[PDB]
């Protein structure tokens, strides 16, 4: 629990980052 | 996008399903496992509640 609730918040941090500094619709191939 | 991600992890989970299909052959094998893990847990967990 100490390691795995970690995991989860590294990836939570990675997706938010996904999320913000890259849309979803222009063009955008191969993009992270 | 997020919604769509969390959403199918959600779906999936109480069986009822989203919307969002994967469609390439590396998110069809989490999506696909994800669909094995959820039916482990739901026949488990509806075994023992008897
Ligand atoms: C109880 C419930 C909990 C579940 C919630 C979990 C998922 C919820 C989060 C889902 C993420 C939302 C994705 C938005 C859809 C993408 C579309 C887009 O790009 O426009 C977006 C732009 O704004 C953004 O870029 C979104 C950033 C949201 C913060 C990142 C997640 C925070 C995680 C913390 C919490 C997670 C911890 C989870 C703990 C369980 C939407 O903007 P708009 O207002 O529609 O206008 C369009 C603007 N535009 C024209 C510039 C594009
Ligand atoms: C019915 C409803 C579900 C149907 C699913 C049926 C599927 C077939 C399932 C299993 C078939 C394999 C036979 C196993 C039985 C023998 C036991 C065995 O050897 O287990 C071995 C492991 O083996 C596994 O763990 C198998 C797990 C496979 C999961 C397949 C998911 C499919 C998702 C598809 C995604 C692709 C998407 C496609 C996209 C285009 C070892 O176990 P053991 O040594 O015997 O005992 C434990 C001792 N020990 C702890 C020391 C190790």
């Amino acid at each position: 629990i100490g390691v795995t609730s970690g995991i989860v918040l590294v990836l939570l941090i990675i997706s938010i980052l996904v999320q913000v500094k890259q849309p979803r619709k222009k063009v955008m191939a191969c993009k992270t | 996008t997020l919604l769509n991600s969390f959403w199918f992890g959600v779906g999936a989970l109480m069986q009822q399903g989203s919307e969002l299909m994967p469609k390439a052959l590396s998110t069809r094998i989490v999506g696909g496992i994800w669909w094995f893990f959820t039916l482990i847990i739901i026949s488990s967990y509806t075994a023992n509640l008897a």
